[PDB]
RNA sequence: GGCCUGCU
RNA sequence: AGUAGAAACAAGGCC
């Protein structure tokens, strides 16, 4: 007997074991090298896409922009990006036609939250391509950075703290003839100027990198990461977006998994059982080849032209800036490319910047061919990417488009027979189309065919397929007549996540819980996984239960400790004692389990405040992983892991002693001000302005009815104007 | 003062001066985020790589004092290292251990106070009380269910600014907390927390988690409470159902929400059975609320609502007087009154006994969401006060009241087809069925009642026909007003008795309750239903009540077998096929019962002919009386979400297919048993 | 307000006939819906559509699988090949030193011999795997001497093993500026695989994986005491979960695994420049109930300076076997075989004395593979929750618990493997087996190939489910989802199999 | 031989 | 040699 469990699928449904078809018990697979071949595939192929368009030479940045809107109609079944934009905008009035007043209300929401929004909000973010150092570097770091060269330069709108102020500086930088820069060297620093194209295309240019970990595509794709210019008009793009997506029962990306299957099963059951059973009724559970590539920031515009109709000047400039920025981006390459001589046995890094001038004879006819299409675009090191958007910055209004394309079969604009609806979320999608005879089916399904490439959203027909209604795929979610349970999407988080050993202990059991309440998880998987989670654990921290032989760097303090203590089910899995959990206690922590059981000195060593262990940063951050809530309580094992310290070999050491002090710094704004930490503070005042005035009332009212006498208030009073003095001076 | 010393020496330096300066205060966050340390794709290889090496996690430099270099047997337990952008340093985990065998001790009873809502959550669950695994199918329906169980219904901004009052009263800026609410809470908040010493931002995050409200898009069955929703993963499964009562000491609120809901569920089912009464009270006891069983929370829990009422006087209890009408609860106050029992026509023409009442009364109208006040004569009205909220509250009390008045100008404006019978074809009520004609709209009611002058005292405000105030001409004897409660709340509980179909009555003759005067309102219960019986889909739906009668015939269908062959009329008179009779055309119930019946005789008259799937599609027809028929059908209709959906007789259907090859039946697109 | 430089990039930024950001606007605002997308959709070619091809039976053809030599076996310690050597000792999954431990399950075997080469590397140089077990051999010795045993044992950096272990084997780094006229100066090689084709050995690893075993692979922790009777079904659930599946070589590969991967991972953290002797350890339990440690073989890690998640760390792999390599030797491309003993097993026809080969090669892993190994133990979880999924839907449909009889009566049969007469059909606790050994080698044969395979073929899968319930299916480009399936057939040996059983699947279906 | 780094 | 597969590792830099 051979043993084949695909024959499985002769007895199971396909969704009811579709758990067995997703290898996610291993490596996934990752990139090794340079993506500059990559990020060069990509602009070939959007160049490619959309070459019968119009060619341009921009004045501000010197590069060539291929327009394609209003090009010719696509001839053959291959993908296109020449959108039309008098259909995009038809679209989006039909759209306005279906839900009256949406557009008012979401302009309405954004520009209160324009008006709102701080310039610290920015701070929450990925890692984002500085243009200082030319180095990808945190949202804060980069922030900071930009924040510094524009106070460098005189552009100090930004100390408002205020989003639109920023923006405000960020535009008023371009309109200048010299940006001023440093450079680090080896440890000092440099000056260095920047002519206004120079600092142009570091604005409009975007970073470029392989994406690792990526599950289901045997090949690598490139993936972008924009500057800080172009991320606070983005910002409020995205929210104008979401706003619109809300009030749309055809949208589905700015809501979560479980209420995309509640929508999804409300629009199965509106198609179906609403409709007479004498239609037919088909689902196209479909995909978008080059989703992405396709995507013109041209008619993002033209979309946000439409939105922000009869609104302030102001908000509809601040809005269009977004695409405006997309539609002239640049891409840097990538790393570069290695070379290997083998008969003289060494290698060779060769940065990007140099493919321009580099000679062709050290590439594969391949890397050759690339480089000899891609040139034409190559300004200064960066290949321009206008014709369209890369990896969905723009991804809200993607799904916008998408919906209104979705929305466009009501029945009422198709005036035919057959009409369709479904759910969309930026590319992939659903669509359940109703008509009464195959007839019907096929005009319906080629009139969204058609009318899609008409926007520029190309249908993936090799990776699409249209069967009766009752059974569909969206998102690796699996609907046959009722959603059914994967779990195997949810299997890499079943392990220690690695924040460190109480909040592995919580993440590890809320996600169990979880699984058992959304993933229909059992209650023996639920246990078993308890258990393989327990024993990752005790590996991973080198904390066995204590009576125990095993071996290890902390495995004589573990048995010091168990042998202290009286009562030893009060000891927690991190200190080596036993495992109180099972289904009834998944959620609740390991600390207050336990509380009843601890012995009193153990009790008041783990959980005590004067511990050097834990550091608590900010609110939000305080029981949260990247994202996961998790309650946990703050003890001795909370403590924070050790840092890269790969800097001390670069030229950027510097950074280490800026942040160690500017960390010294908080802390005692932190002393003066009880409150830096919980809420954000706010103000427009200096730091030592605040602080010494702050003292000063202090002082006073002290004085007036506390412990402070005149002796104090009175050394208070002096020390802070010497204070003020030195700060003056 | 020290604050202050140690900010004399940071502005010493000339560079922290520059950074003092030029720093704005709005980017204290910019500043504490500033890091080169980047965050980690892989914290799991991150963790399993770096607990190999020595000294892999980071303390505060006054470790350095506090604990020892190495330990007895001469493990190091920390280094001089420093981390890289910090004045940390770098220890081994062996630091830890260390810490907890032999580092400082002290008091932890704050945590207690401090992580309250675990704590509350683990008495809770300490003190619960488990029972019987019952194996069914769960329809879990995804709805948004709050998480957190000790929100004080605060938003997170609301309850933010009440966290800064409570802990942090200089920096709560220009927000004033009006609310009372809000102004308890922070003197009761404040007491506790007086000299907590373990963190204010812990503190802050304390209260948050206490006060702040949290919703989440869950799959829920039952349940729906704040304490049955924490242990969700143990309650609830995909084919199991765990029977639970949290130790906490519930809520009146919700058990007496989840008391009306069951109530109401409980006598609609009884109503279209065939002994409303029996099925009643095996229904009551066979089920159970929140874990306690429905008859312990009906004899303790005093509570106002139709079903409730009628389910307490079917166990021979006392129940509220002050009778109720068109689902208002009226109360004498003056007069007796007798019947008549007399004859009269209609607006449409159609004839109709009925039976007026004699003398002049007053009464008491009160209600869920209205309230009035009446006085009137022999089929006469006197006089109408109303005290709605709504326009269309005082509509439906104003309609109510001209039923009630009995008046010929109510009688001679019916008109369409009224007709008094039931689904169960009992007949119906006129009153109710009157009051159920005019709350489609009652314009005819409205331009037939009359007009009288009016003083225009006290300037009372005009009656509206279509929102038309008029203050010098208005309906005869109707006033407009708007209290706030009705004249006083009566308390003096009858003795009652009962018809088989559940027409309660006092000990004078009159009438008290019925099955019309319950809400026709589907609600959703706070705590979980154990409503344990063999068909639990009494609300589900169309589509699960089809799929899971079929799963019932098929898991029973070792008895009905022999009961379908010896004694079929107590199959077909059966509790089980009540929800799949709820469906199936009201007109056609009778011929299609009729129809399947005699199907099924000549099946077994003649013998060599036995078709299993035959008897289990066409079981659930034959439930109902039978109606005589000369005709013949090829399908049968049901009637989900509107649509009529055919079931072929002869052959499989969208509706029940049968695999012949796998022996899975298969009923909407759902499994519904094996079939031997 | 928009000014300057901005304002040039706006008017360069807007469809293709219009010149100024405010006619655009204009245009905008005073644009009306006048029929335009019906209008161009008559004007649009009619070749460009979406007609739907029927799928029926005879639609979907078999996959095609690349031609070429055998596959080789990628595993990193052999899966149904090999050896335990055991001492019987009362230690439980950690108590113990390896090395110690070790020397006490080698010191049980009698029947050395000098070594000599039996299949050689074709590649390399089998002198130099002969001299590093001599010098394995020698360093376990000189361990045997010493008083104490080292926890941790470095061994020597002798040529062989520098040659074994690739040692000053990368090129050396310059700059660009001072080699560009050398002539054999180009691209690291970027082409496709070498293609290679499905064999017969993957098959038959995969049915010993499935097999049972006389011993226990499997001690999991302990957790609280069941309080609700929910948790007694679960824990009885468990109970049977364990025992159909501790008894299987599916768990033995799991703890190999995950043992070394630990371990290499430790050592390579802990011991970045030195070398170092790793011994393979696994500890069973009879059904007797005495527990039993395992040796399988050695690892010498070679130096480990590992920068980026995919830097790999080479090390030399040797493990002790009695299967000849002269058998199937397009399995053993990578190894070099030497002949080290024999063996007398339990025998009714004397004593057979049977030769025992030690199956030596270099190999390599990285961070993230290591990490990803150290965890296969979620396998057990994938299988079981699958499982689990279908007993509960069987719970469902009887209303009663459905444990006992589903893993008591098995009476139930799923098909699990088709045998020359026709499909074969098993038992529960087989089909619990199946799915984890098909995980256990997912976790072991992982590469981008099975993912995208993996896909690109369940997309196929619920394309044929669909047409097996008779709900009308239809497709747009049936050839280019083939292609796609196609593309990632290459080299792979677990993907080739995987799609000989896709290519089964549709034969067996579709009838 | 000694020291710096292990995502920069 | 080996890992690996559209480009890399098989240590890197500073004295």
């Amino acid at each position: 007997m051979d043993v084949n469990p695909t024959l499985l699928f002769l007895k199971v449904p396909a969704q009811n074991a579709i758990s067995t078809t997703f290898p996610y018990t291993g490596d996934p697979p990752y990139s090794h090298g340079t993506g500059t071949g990559y990020t060069m595939d990509t602009v070939n192929r959007t160049h490619q896409y959309s070459e019968k368009g119009r060619w341009t030479t921009n004045t501000e940045t010197g590069a060539p922009q291929l327009n394609p809107i209003d090009g010719p109609l696509p001839e053959d079944n291959e993908p296109s990006g020449y959108a039309q934009t008098d259909c995009v905008l038809e679209a989006m009035a039909f759209l306005e036609e279906s839900h009256p007043g949406i557009f008012e209300n979401s302009c309405l929401e954004t520009m209160e939250v324009v008006q709102q929004t701080r310039v610290d909000k920015l701070t929450q973010g990925r890692q984002t391509y500085d243009w200082t150092l030319n180095r990808n570097q945190p949202a804060a770091t980069a922030l900071a950075n930009t924040i510094e060269v524009f106070r460098s330069n005189g552009l100090t709108a930004n100390e408002s703290g205020r989003l639109i102020d920023f923006l405000k500086d960020v535009m008023e930088s371009m309109d200048k003839e010299e940006m001023e820069i440093t450079t680090h060297f080896q440890i000092g620093k440099k000056k260095q100027r920047l002519n206004k194209r120079s600092y142009l295309i570091r604005a409009l240019t975007l970073n470029t990198m392989t994406k690792d970990a990526e599950r289901g595509k045997l090949k690598r794709r490139a993936i972008a990461t924009p500057g800080m210019q172009i991320r606070g008009f983005v910002y409020f793009v995205e929210t104008l977006a979401r706003s619109i997506c809300e009030k749309l029962e055809q949208s589905g990306l700015p809501v979560g998994g479980n209420e995309k299957k509640a929508k999804l099963a409300n629009v199965v059951r509106k198609m179906m059982t609403n409709s007479q059973d004498t239609e037919l009724s088909f689902t196209i559970t479909g995909d978008n080849t080059k989703w992405n590539e396709n995507q013109n920031p041209r008619m993002f515009l033209a979309m946000i032209t439409y939105i922000t109709r009869n609104q302030p000047e102001w908000f509809r400039n601040v809005l269009s800036i977004a695409p405006i920025m997309f539609s002239n981006k640049m891409a840097r390459l990538g790393k570069g490319y290695m070379f290997e001589s083998k008969s003289m046995k060494l290698r060779t890094q060769i940065p990007a910047e140099m493919l321009a001038s580099i000679d062709l004879k050290y590439f594969n006819d391949s890397t050759r061919k690339k480089i000899e299409k891609i040139r034409p675009l190559l300004i200064d090191g960066t290949a321009s990417l206008s014709p369209g958007m890369m990896m969905g910055m723009f991804n809200m209004l993607s799904t916008v488009l998408g919906v209104s394309i979705l929305n466009l079969g009501q029945k009422r604009y198709t005036k035919t027979t057959y009409w369709w609806d479904g759910l969309q979320s930026s590319d992939d999608f659903a669509l359940i189309v109703n008509a009464p005879n195959h007839e019907g089916i096929q005009a319906g399904v080629d009139r969204f065919y058609r009318t899609c490439k008409l926007l520029g959203i190309n249908m993936s027909k090799k990776k699409s397929y249209i069967n009766r209604t009752g059974t569909f795929e969206f998102t690796s979610f699996f609907y046959r007549y009722g959603f059914v349970a994967n779990f195997s999407m949810e299997l890499p988080s079943f392990g220690v996540s690695g924040i460190n050993e109480s909040a592995d202990m919580s993440i590890g059991v809320t996600v169990i819980k979880n699984n058992m309440i959304n993933n229909d998880l059992g209650p023996a998987t639920a246990q078993m996984a308890l258990q393989l989670f327990i024993k990752d654990y005790r590996y991973t921290y080198r904390c066995h239960r204590g009576d125990t032989q095993i071996q290890t760097r902390r495995s004589f303090e573990i048995k010091k400790l168990w042998e202290q203590t009286r009562s030893k089910a009060g000891l927690l899995v991190s200190d080596g004692g036993p495992n109180l959990y099972n289904i009834r206690n998944l959620h609740i922590p390991e600390v207050c389990l336990k509380w009843e059981l601890m012995d009193e000195d153990y009790q008041g060593r783990l959980c005590n405040p004067l511990n050097p262990f834990v550091s608590h940063k900010e609110i939000e951050s305080v029981n949260n992983a990247v994202n996961m809530e998790y309650d946990a309580v703050a003890t001795t094992h909370s403590w924070i892991p050790k840092r890269n310290r790969s800097i001390l070999n670069t030229s950027q050491r510097g950074i280490l002693e800026d942040e160690q002090m500017y960390q010294k710094c908080c802390n005692l704004f932190e002393k003066f001000f009880p409150s830096s930490s919980y809420r954000r503070p706010v103000g427009i005042s200096s730091m030592v302005e605040a602080m010494v005035s702050r003292a000063r009332i202090d002082a006073r009212i002290d004085f007036e009815s506390g412990r402070i006498k005149k002796e104090e208030f009175a050394e208070i009073m002096k020390i802070c104007s010497t204070i003020e003095e030195l700060r003056r001076q | 003062m020290e604050r202050i010393k140690e900010l004399r020496d940071l502005m010493s330096q000339s560079r922290t001066r520059e950074i003092l300066t030029k720093t704005t205060v709005d980017h204290m966050a910019i500043i504490k985020k500033y890091t080169s340390g980047r965050q980690e794709k892989n914290p799991a290889l991150r963790m399993k790589w770096m607990m190999a090496m020595k000294y892999p996690i980071t303390a505060d430099k006054r470790i350095m004092e506090m604990i020892p270099e190495r330990n007895e047997q001469g493990q190091t337990l920390w280094s001089k290292t420093n981390d890289a952008g910090s004045d940390r340093v770098m220890v081994s985990p062996l630091a830890v251990t260390w810490w907890n065998r032999n580092g400082p001790t002290t008091s932890a009873v704050h945590y207690p106070k401090i992580y309250k809502t675990y704590f509350e959550k683990v008495e809770r669950l300490k003190h619960g009380t488990f029972g019987p695994v019952h194996f069914r199918n769960q329809v879990k329906i995804r709805r948004r269910v709050d998480i957190n169980p000790g929100h004080a219904d605060l938003s997170a901004k609301e309850a933010q600014d009440v966290i800064m009052e409570v802990v942090f009263p200089n920096e709560v800026g220009a927000r004033i907390l009006t609310s009372e609410s809000q102004l308890t809470i922070t003197k009761e908040k404040k007491e506790e927390l007086q000299d907590c010493k373990i963190s204010p931002l812990m503190v802050a995050y304390m209260l948050e988690r206490e006060l702040v409200r949290k919703t989440r898009f869950l799959p829920v069955a039952g349940g729906t409470s704040s304490v049955y929703i924490e242990v969700l993963h143990l309650t609830q499964g995909t084919c199991w159902e765990q029977m639970y009562t949290p130790g906490g000491e519930v809520r009146n609120d919700d058990v007496d929400q989840s008391l009306i809901i069951a109530a109401r569920n409980i006598v609609r089912r009884a109503t279209v059975s065939a002994d409303p009464l029996a099925s009643l009270l095996e229904m009551c006891h066979s089920t159970q609320i929140g874990g306690i069983r429905m008859v312990d929370i009906l004899r303790q829990n005093p509570t106002e609502e139709q079903a409730v009422d009628i389910c307490k006087a079917a166990m021979g209890l006392r129940i509220s007087s002050s009778f109720s009408f068109g689902g208002f609860t009226f109360k004498r106050t003056s007069g007796s009154s007798v019947k008549r029992e007399e004859e009269v026509l209609t607006g449409n023409l159609q004839t109709l006994k009925i039976r007026v009442h004699e003398g002049y009364e007053e009464f008491t109208m009160v209600g869920r969401r209205a309230t009035a006040i009446l006085r009137k004569a022999t089929r006469r009205l006197i006089q109408l006060i109303v005290s709605g909220r709504d326009e269309q509250s005082i509509a439906e009390a104003i309609i109510v009241a001209m039923v009630f008045s009995q008046e010929d100008c109510m009688i001679k404006a019916v008109r369409g087809d009224l007709n008094f019978v039931n689904r169960a074809n009992q007949r119906l009520n006129p009153m109710h069925q009157l009051l159920r004609h005019f709350q489609k709209d009652a314009k005819v009611l409205f331009q037939n009642w009359g007009i009288e002058p009016i003083d225009n005292v006290m300037g009372m405000i005009g009656i509206l026909p279509d929102m038309t105030p008029s203050t010098e001409m208005s309906m005869r004897g109707v006033r407009v007003s708007k209290m706030g409660v009705d004249e006083y709340s009566s308390t003096e509980r009858v003795v009652v008795s009962i018809d088989r179909f559940l027409r309660v009555r006092d000990q004078r003759g009159n009438v008290l309750l019925s099955p019309e005067e319950v809400s026709e309102t589907q609600g959703t219960e706070k705590l979980t239903i154990t409503y344990s019986s063999s068909m639990m889909w009494e609300v589900n739906g169309p589509e699960s009540v089809l799929v899971n009668t079929y799963q019932w015939i098929i898991r029973n269908w070792e008895t009905v077998k022999i009961q379908w062959s010896q004694n079929p009329t107590m199959l077909y008179n059966k509790m089980e096929f009540e929800p799949f009779q709820s469906l199936v055309p009201k007109a056609a119930r009778g011929q299609y019962s009729g129809f399947v019946r005699t199907l099924f005789q000549q099946m077994r008259d003649v013998l060599g002919t036995f078709d299993t799937v035959q008897i289990i599609k066409l079981l659930p027809f034959a439930a109902a009386p039978p109606k005589q028929s000369r005709m013949q059908f090829s399908s049968l209709t049901v009637n989900v979400r509107g649509s009529g959906m055919r079931i072929l007789v002869r052959g499989n259907s969208p509706v029940f297919n049968y695999n012949k090859a796998t022996k899975r039946l298969t009923v909407l697109g759902k499994d519904a048993g094996a079939l031997t | 307000e928009i000014t300057g430089t901005m304002r040039r990039l706006a008017d360069q930024s807007l469809p293709p006939n219009f010149s100024s950001l405010e006619n655009f606007r204009a245009y905008v605002d005073g644009f009306e819906p006048n029929g335009y997308i019906e209008g161009k959709l008559s004007q649009m070619s009619k070749e460009v559509n979406a007609r739907i091809e029927p799928f029926l039976k005879t639609t979907p053809r078999p996959l095609r699988l690349p031609d070429g030599p055998p596959c080789s076996q990628r595993s990193k310690f052999l899966l149904m090949d090999a050896l335990k050597l055991s001492i019987e000792d009362p230690s439980h999954e950690g108590e113990g030193i390896p090395l110690y431990d070790a020397i006490k399950c080698m010191r049980t075997f009698f029947g050395w011999k000098e070594p000599n080469v039996v299949k050689p590397h074709e590649k390399g140089i089998n002198p130099n795997y002969l001299l590093a077990w001599k010098q394995v051999l020698a360093e376990l010795q000189d361990i045997e001497n010493e008083e104490k045993i080292p926890k941790t044992k470095n061994m020597k950096k002798t040529s062989q093993l520098k040659w074994a272990l690739g040692e000053n084997m990368a090129p050396e780094k310059v700059d660009f500026d001072d080699c560009k006229d050398v002539s054999d100066l180009k691209q690291y090689d970027s082409d496709e695989p070498e293609l290679r084709s499905l064999a017969s050995w993957i098959q038959s690893e995969f049915n010993k994986a499935c097999e049972l075993t006389d011993s226990s692979w499997i001690e999991l922790d302990e957790i609280g005491e069941d309080v609700a009777p929910i948790e007694h079904i679960a824990s009885m659930r468990r109970n049977y979960f364990t025992a159909e599946v501790s008894h299987c070589r599916a768990t033995e590969y799991i703890m190999k695994g995950v043992y070394i991967n630990t371990a290499l991972l430790n050592a390579s953290c802990a011991a970045m420049d030195d070398f170092q002797l790793i011994p393979m350890i696994s500890k069973c339990r009879t059904k007797e109930g005495r527990r039993k440690t395992n040796l399988y073989g050695f690892i010498i890690k070679g130096r480990s300076h590992l920068r980026n998640d995919t830097d790999v760390v080479n090390f030399v792999s040797m493990e002790f076997s009695l299967t000849d390599p002269r058998l199937e030797p397009h399995k053993w491309e990578k190894y070099c075989v030497l002949e080290i003993g024999d063996m007398l097993l339990r025998s009714a026809i004397g004593q057979v004395s049977r030769p025992m080969f030690l199956y030596v090669r270099t190999n390599g892993t990285s961070k993230i593979k290591m990490k990803w190994g150290m965890e296969m133990r979620r396998c057990l979880l994938q299988s079981l929750q699958q499982i689990e999924s279908m007993i509960e839907a069987e719970s469902s449909v009887k209303e009663k618990d459905m444990t006992k009889e589903f893993f008591e009566n098995k009476s139930e049969t799923w098909p699990i493997g088709e045998s020359p007469k026709g499909v074969e059909e098993g038992s529960i606790g087989k089909v619990c087996r199946t799915l984890l050994a098909k995980s256990v080698f997912n976790s072991l044969y992982a590469s981008p190939q099975l993912e995208g395979f993996s896909a690109e073929s369940r997309k196929l899968l619920l394309i044929v489910q669909a047409l097996r319930d008779n709900l009308e299916p239809g497709t747009f480009d049936l050839g280019g989802l083939y292609e796609a399936i196609e593309e990632c057939l290459i080299n792979d040996p677990w993907v080739l199999l995987n799609a000989s059983w896709f290519n089964s699947f549709l034969t067996h279906a579709l009838r």
